[PDB]
């Protein structure tokens, strides 16, 4: 595996195109003048995530690659949205696969999945992330934040917006540098010296609840708990895990490039041994995947698939292992919302651990035959790519927009190539896109003339929409001595349907409350939930196989001939296993 | 007219006294002006070259030549604290109350930089102590704003 | 050659003192804790550019040096003006030379240098960067920017200023996160999940033209196209380049460390061959330099303009292409660039000779060509024009050690140069490496008048800066690729002092106030290029020993002369003389 | 030695908890993916400073360690308060002990301690800091800033606040990029090109004094000098030095990890020799501590001690060496406000330089016997740990593993220390390495009353912090060098609790509101120095094996005692015990 550096960033509430055009492109335009670079690829997703992977020639010093990529990233940093910079951009030098998973459960049932995930994020992850040889750590869940879940009816009733909520939280959840009595230089002869302590960060839902939003003309008070439900809850709600069907969280650990696997695994266990004696009651570490005794199952649904549907398919897979394979399988740690494709609502993964070598006699109880049978049983699941494998001869093709054609034309060109490839089962098998299809999206046009006539500012319009429907990271607070985030977002029931758009009011310069419907219009359209790029140009990755006993070479040759017939401005390249 | 004009502008700027005497001898226009309207006399006054000043005036240099923003060699000498030059210009007929495009006079400029002897010489030669610039300000207002009480005495 | 690292930063519309005092000094003060540093030198200029060069001991690993410099620079980033941070502050190994300079020309008269540079940026540069053996690739030009060229007469007519234009572009050329319908955590049983797509970045001059500035009381709309001309153009207009008189862009290509020169040159030429079929009409690749090129320097007087320099460069080009038609393959004329300084009154012609084989006789070799060229060019009046090819010299720094300031250091340098001129038996051609002070337009904003009128000083300074210097507002998407948006005055409203009073600012009460109401101006002298050496103000002095004297004795004299300079002035030897 | 990388940052006017919760925890959470890191520790102090020490495995390359730290910190910079980012964060790879001290005095007594410190900061420190081998340089004093010392009676008289002062300084001490006459792209036929110079940084107290705050109803002017005293003075006033009793400053120099001590020291001397010829008259370099020959004396008073009492202890130490040991001691360089454990009002250090070895005959006149006599002589100074030493028992960290909080952790520490004291046969001098809680003035702003009166929370918090803590506004140019501008209350208005009530804030309706109308206050205890270890709240505990016991036995007992502490309190061994 040639070494890879990955750049990761996050823009909460952002669609794939917004991520691509305000983050990914800005970074990629600086990714040149880096030594021993073979290629770069990126994904920009409607989870508001970007990942850029830079792949280096074998034998490259990974420290030096990481340094040189970060150097170029710093050119782009001041041009990125503040919302992205504040989430913390990461630059990692890791293997792309997991060395182990550390699962955490509560055998007293006294902690939910969400509680466990916060415990792991708040008391365990950081120490593991600093352990030498740990390249990347994935939390299977989310740290708590303070969640302010706004009610638009209540806000409108008091002539308040989400801008007023955000402003108040920044003003009343504050950590103030206030100086000293008697500080230097003093009046000579001064004896008293003391720090002044003024506002300090809030620590509890109770304090957030009594933030004072306004004082009415009659003297009554509107507090934040009068317009919002206040609770601790995940920074996000996209990743949920289970261990043998019970609530769990965990850490997926990847090895740093070139680091020693035995040693690093051992350092991880020694760090976990320091934490264990301080766990709350019931909390227990489990070891669902140590790299053979193990394998994984990938679940990939179509784009558009809800969390509930992915869960339904994960339930089938876990059901199969816990019923059909219960003599071979020790455990299943299943994760909805994260998979081999990274983070996404239509994706999951199951980590499967087998019983002892000794307790599984016969070929038919070894990992190959178990995974073969599993894949076969899951081959009939409708509208889902589910397969089981432990851990060569395909090809890995990039179709590239080389003329500013745009996503829609690139899709047409891809479909043309895929249909042509389908007419050669003698040379090519299962030629298919690696990516996701376009899905319906809700296009909203803000009318500038109406906004200006009414005296509603564009910034207020955008903050109201983005904060309500996407969530806004406001500032930090201190939860049980740890710095954590504060997020404002609509309560779920006010951001589910198109007609809810009109229940949100913005305050004009003259004090009148104006509904979103007065200055906006909307329509359904299609767009991409995952935009791909290859060496900085829009691209679409196509996987496939040489047919039985044709060389990869002949297979690649035909793809190139078929590609030579595509519309002008569409080119191609080979990557990964096909690059040499 | 002259290629020699341009060389005289440069020699005066860079202080080269011999070169100025030579170019004059060979016919250079003493009132040659650069793109901002600065004459050799302006340049010698700004950069403090006293002997170049005297040499230009004796060869007919125009003592009240004004640049494209209305400033004269005396403005420049007074602003930059070149006392001996201020006296020579005034001795050779400089307009002591010349106003630039902003209504600024040599006394305003001397007063602003706290050049007290220059303020004194200008005043001997008849500088209007109450002359106002475009904002209505006098030399006295300048002294008050800068907190220069020695200057405020004299006015 | 000792390894060297260069820091480059840009402050659009900034003068040399502004750049020095908000960027250069701040970076320099943060250049500590770096290993093996011999010396540091900088220049800050009237094009708003700074270059700081750190020179390391021989044998220093240049990669380690580059990363240590870069890390310290990056920790100083928050100390720099936003406008500088937004341009990118680059830190590169600078002691490596070019493997090749590739010219990209258009021969059929259909493309400007900006058009060609955009084509190169979007379609060629990155393929060349990925070419086997290539290290750094520099584009000589930029990708397009969206240029909004403002008209102050139209702005005033609608009671608008550049501040309103900038605000409107940030509001209406925008792309922000708008969340999802049915997103997590959802009401359980939700079936619809869809991204919300709100405003998207503008993609064309037409879309910029329709930005709504305001609606009048009688219901008429003022659009951005009613107060500005709108076009794709360059990010910067300081340099104009021509190849045998035709517009041209270019790529400067360096060899990656450890790669083979010949194989890398051939790989570049093979990659450019494969691109050729896709070029638009008249685009051609030329190769002026590739591992017999010589240079012709052009220097016009103080305050001379680009068009005046262009006229001289055109005479230099015409000379080589007629009088040296048997020896000269090409003249790459670069107006605005000069090695001794950037600016409108300087240029260089890079002259590429035909193959040695086709130039028999001594009269057709570089020495004789350059002597003939220099003799023909000594006719040219209103420019110094010198042809030359590339140790008796010395490289001396005069240093302000006690806070004396620019005007005093310059008088000290002049004393030293006059004294060195009195010893023609020992010293020849003792001169400044840098530039002389030039006239500047000093404008003073009257704070009292501004406050009495209710005109904000930020509105004043933004109006002046945006109009006359230009401002990078935000980014747009051109044919799928992110690029910059700039606002600036249309050229004809920012040329001369009288144009200042055509700009109006809007007071808190709504009245339009002309600049003449609250400002005054005058001519003064100041520097177009400020130099520093080891963190202190400096002036570099070049010179050589007289015939039949060694540099040793000539240096010794310079030290004796330097020892008589005013209190607080020191010196040091640098470069070849280190 | 395991190599250590240190991160230092500062937040003017912040208390320990503010520093810890907005800076220290943020950086620590982002110190991931760094190779070979053994442990991390931090202190967050009431001086507004943090120091985070990352210690790497033996044999780690300290260059790579430093680079990895710098890069992770760079990515965490946007998460820190702007006030911190704008001070500069530093990251150093150096030994924790001094290699040498460069002292500076004025032999003609014509420059004060404050003047000397500015001279060193402004003319000497940066060149030393760039010298190869120099890992860290501590100035024993402070560089000048432009100090705007605000008067709340005059601000209130003119209906102004520190917010108005800050806004005016930003507007009127500004460096403006204003473009060019005849700038590119130009019109055809343009003859003139010249820089436009608009506002420039102020350079003198006189210029700051005339900043125009407002124009009254009748047209009288309110200048900054009408509400403030304007003077050059230190950016801070925390560190004051003396050399043999006379005013001094200097540089404390720490050797970069892996550099050569003799080579570095010689490079420093060569750099000082370039500066000496340009010193103002009277200034002179002394050498009070070159690493036999030398030793140090630590002075550590309890938290809460004033600058004045620390000074009184240092005067006793200095007096002892210059009278009782005058035959053995050549010099004493004493620093009030900096100590072995860095910066604080309650700490000092004295560097002692002995006369030649040859002139100190007798075992009784050698470093060992001298330090032992001095330590004995200083052992009866009241409420101060004072000892003489040259640059091993155990090093224990008590750790908050469960969100317990500072108060509970202090209780657990005290329980452990009480238990340790009951085993004087096994453990001796079991003590905290840090500082005890002290009284602090807790002020609550009443949000209801503020809203009722129309007073902004931002105006209140700026007013309080700027007046009582100081605020870095922007930069200015002092004698050609960029330096800082600070606004703060003049001393007499920020000394006592009743002074809080003389500060007025302007409400939205224009009325002036005193602080007393919307606030209340009380005394409470809190920490002047919060410690963390591997990212968790911690308290360091030192001690040793009792006479005739091994270190292992004493450690084993410490662990046994630690196993009986309240739930959620853990421990770890560090430093010499790791
Ligand atoms: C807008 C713009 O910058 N246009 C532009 C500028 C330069 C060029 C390339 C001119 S050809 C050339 N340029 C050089 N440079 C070097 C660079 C650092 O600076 C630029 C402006 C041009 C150098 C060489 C040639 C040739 N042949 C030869 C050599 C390597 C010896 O010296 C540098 C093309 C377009």
């Amino acid at each position: 595996a040639p070494p890879a550096v990955t750049i990761s960033a996050s823009y909460p509430g952002a669609d794939a195109k917004t991520v691509q055009d305000t983050v990914t492109q800005v970074i990629e335009q600086n990714m040149n003048g880096i030594d021993n670079l073979m290629y770069m690829s990126s994904n920009s997703d409607s989870t508001g995530t970007v990942q850029i992977t830079l792949t280096f020639e074998s034998g490259t010093d990974a420290d030096i690659a990481q340094v040189q990529v970060q150097n170029k990233l710093q050119l782009a940093m001041p041009l990125l949205p503040q919302e992205v910079q504040q989430q913390g951009v990461s630059v990692e030098k890791s293997s792309s696969s997991f060395l182990m998973v550390v699962g955490v459960i509560n055998t007293d049932g006294t902690m939910t999945q969400e509680d466990i995930s916060d415990y792991v994020a708040a008391n365990m992850k950081d120490a593991i992330s600093r352990t030498s040889g740990v390249g990347d750590v994935q939390l299977f869940g989310s740290q708590y934040a303070m969640r302010i879940w706004m009610n638009p009816n209540e806000l409108n009733k008091f002539q308040l917006t989400p801008v007023d909520v955000i402003t108040a939280i920044k003003a009343q959840n504050a950590q103030v540098a206030a100086g000293q009595l008697g500080g230097t230089p003093p009046v000579k002869g001064q004896q008293l010296n003391a720090s002044i302590i003024a506002q300090t960060r809030l620590t509890s839902t109770e304090e957030f609840g009594k933030i004072l939003l306004k004082v009415n003309q009659d003297g009554s008070r509107v507090l934040l708990r009068d317009v919002a439900k206040i609770e601790l809850g995940g920074e996000n709600y996209d990743i949920i895990a289970e261990f043998n069907g019970q609530p769990a969280s965990g850490l997926g650990i990847k090895l740093a490039t070139g680091a020693n696997a035995l040693d690093t695994a051992a350092a991880i266990r020694a760090e976990l041994a320091k934490m264990e004696p301080f766990f709350p009651s019931g909390l227990k570490i489990v070891y669902p995947y140590d790299t053979q005794g193990v394998f994984m199952t990938m679940v990939q649904l179509p784009a558009g698939a809800t969390q509930e549907r992915t869960q339904k398919v994960l339930n089938e897979v876990t059901h199969y292992y816990l019923t059909k394979e219960k003599n071979n399988v020790e455990s299943v740690f299943a994760v909805n919302g994260f998979g081999f494709a990274g983070r996404g609502q239509n994706t999951g993964i199951a980590f499967v651990s087998l019983k002892d070598w000794a307790d599984r006699p016969g070929e038919e109880n070894k990992v190959e035959a178990i995974t073969m049978r599993a894949t076969r049983a899951f081959s009939q699941i409708k509208d889902a790519m589910v397969f089981a494998f432990n851990l060569a001869t395909g090809f890995d093709f990039e179709l590239i927009d080389q003329a500013g054609l745009g996503h829609e034309k690139l899709t047409q060109a891809r479909n043309q190539l895929l249909a042509e490839a389908a007419k050669h089962p003698d040379m090519l098998t299962s030629v298919r896109p690696n990516g996701l299809e376009d899905t319906p999206q809700f296009k909203i046009d803000i009318d500038q003339e109406k906004a200006q006539a009414l005296g509603v500012s564009i910034n207020d319009i955008n903050t109201t929409l983005g904060a309500a429907w996407g969530g806004s990271y406001v500032n930090d607070f201190i939860d049980r001595g740890r710095v954590k985030k504060v997020y404002v977002m609509s309560e779920a029931k006010y951001r589910m349907l198109p007609d809810d758009i009109g229940d949100w009011y913005v305050r004009a310069a003259d004090g009148q409350m104006v509904p979103f419907s007065a200055f906006s219009s909307s329509r359904w359209e299609y767009g991409s939930p995952r935009l791909e790029r290859y060496n900085g140009l829009p691209s679409m990755e196509i996987l496939g196989q040489a047919a039985p006993g044709k060389s990869t070479g002949e297979a690649m040759e035909l793809m190139e001939q078929l590609a030579s017939k595509l519309p002008t401005g569409v080119g191609y390249d080979w990557t990964g296993m096909s690059y040499q | 007219g002259s290629d020699l004009g341009k060389k005289l502008l440069e020699a005066a700027r860079a202080g080269r006294d011999d070169e100025v005497r030579i170019l004059m001898a060979n016919g250079a226009d003493v009132n040659a002006a650069d793109v901002v309207g600065w004459t050799p006399l302006h340049l010698a006054a700004y950069w403090g070259h006293l002997e170049i000043v005297e040499v230009l005036l004796k060869n007919g240099a125009d003592v009240n030549a004004y640049d494209t923003l209305g400033s004269t060699p005396l403005h420049l000498a007074a602003h930059f604290g070149h006392l001996e030059i201020v006296e020579v210009l005034l001795k050779n007929g400089a307009d002591v109350n010349a106003k630039d495009d902003n209504g600024i006079t040599p006394l305003h400029l001397a007063a602003n930089r706290g050049h007290l002897e220059i303020v004194e010489v200008l005043l001997k030669y008849g500088a209007d102590v109450n002359a106002q610039d475009k904002f209505g300000k006098t030399a006295f207002d300048i002294s008050i704003n800068n907190g220069n009480e020695d200057l405020a005495e004299i006015l």
